[PDB]
RNA sequence: GGGGCUAGGCCGGGGGGUUCGGCGUCCCCUGUAACCGGAAACCGCCGAUAUGCCGGGGCCGAAGCCCGAGGGGCGGUUCCCGUAAGGGUUCCCACCCUCGGGCGUGCCUC
């Protein structure tokens, strides 16, 4: 299940990490001679995932890694 | 496999961006890490790195997350361009 | 049950290209807590028992490993409708679970 409002995205990958931290992975791929980028976010069960070529959305992604360390750690 | 100082997992990411413009892909996989080395603590986040064929990975916990967060944040900004 | 062994297992898997065909170096899609080093498209190891070769290391250890069915799921792909965007669909499938089989479940000691 792809997402395209990047806020909702968000909203149920964190949820879907709660749910399972130990479970849930998160991976990012970028493809700069393709000019774009993809993240996904998963237990093994339920996958989210959020493909885009639009600059803007690199600031709210690094502050979503940033946002989820955080969680991880403490 | 390359496990590597929280520091150096940047120089080396950042290295790795360099290598596949004009080609290749560049995974980010980050995950909550359990300090498992073989098949009890929980406060440490793993992060690998890979271009199909160089792997790379740290693993980050509380003290260095303030630091590390920042300088990757910022990486990513500084490498994630053509779009 | 505890201790010491050995047989063995894991340290990735898949799609494309190429091949008479099976692996690899190439490209691509993807896992792990988890391999280092060397050579290889004038080719490297192979022959349906083919699903790589050589050198070195770590871990696990009778632990496992392999074959089949279905489900979750990703990236492809077949065919059909459409002018297109789209929509339906066939067959594979990283990654995950369920069930069912096959070989193994060894040696010593307290």
């Amino acid at each position: 299940p792809q997402y395209q409002t990047w806020e909702e995205f968000s909203r149920a990958a964190e949820k879907l990490y709660l749910a399972d931290p130990m479970k849930a992975r998160v991976v990012l791929k970028y493809r700069h001679s393709d000019g774009n980028l993809c993240v996904k976010v998963t237990d093994d069960l339920v996958c989210l995932v959020y493909k885009t070529d639009q600059a803007q959305d690199v600031k709210k992604i690094e502050k979503f890694h940033s946002q989820l360390m955080r969680l991880m750690v403490a | 496999m390359v496990l590597l100082e929280s520091e150096q997992f940047l120089t080396e990411l950042t290295r790795l961006f360099q290598k596949c413009r004009t080609s290749g892909s560049v995974y980010i996989t980050l995950k909550k890490y359990d300090g498992r080395t073989k098949p009890p603590a929980d406060n440490k986040c793993l992060l690998r790195a890979t271009d199909g064929k160089k792997k790379i990975s740290t693993v980050v916990s509380s003290k260095e997350v303030n630091k590390f967060q920042m300088a990757y944040s910022n990486l990513l900004r500084a490498n994630m361009d053509g779009l």
